[PDB]
């Protein structure tokens, strides 16, 4: 968490990239009502 | 009478096109009992 919080001081990113940055895995679950990190890294939008 | 009613249903945007696309496509999957959908683009490639 607290690698989290300076990966996310250092470089102004987003906190899912920061946790992308702390070994956490690529959720398939969509989080608050929106594209999930796979959809909306792999099918926005689905290639053919 | 299968939608259910929930608060992601009342507050998450989708896009209306999506929508009427996906609508068409059940229905015309459903004619030609083709259940993919790559294949039945790939069987309206050729038709006339």
């Amino acid at each position: 968490f607290t690698e989290t919080l300076l990966y996310r001081k250092r470089y102004g990113i987003d906190t899912e990239t920061a946790l992308m940055l702390c070994n956490a895995g690529i959720s398939r679950i969509s989080y608050d009502g929106q594209l999930s990190h796979f959809d909306r890294l792999f099918n926005n939008p689905p290639l053919n | 009478a299968k939608l259910v009613l929930s608060q992601d249903n009342l507050d998450n945007e989708i896009s209306a096109l999506s929508l009427a696309n996906e609508q068409l496509e059940t229905a015309l999957m459903a004619q030609t009992g083709k259940t993919d959908k790559n294949k039945y683009y790939e069987t309206l490639a050729t038709s006339r």
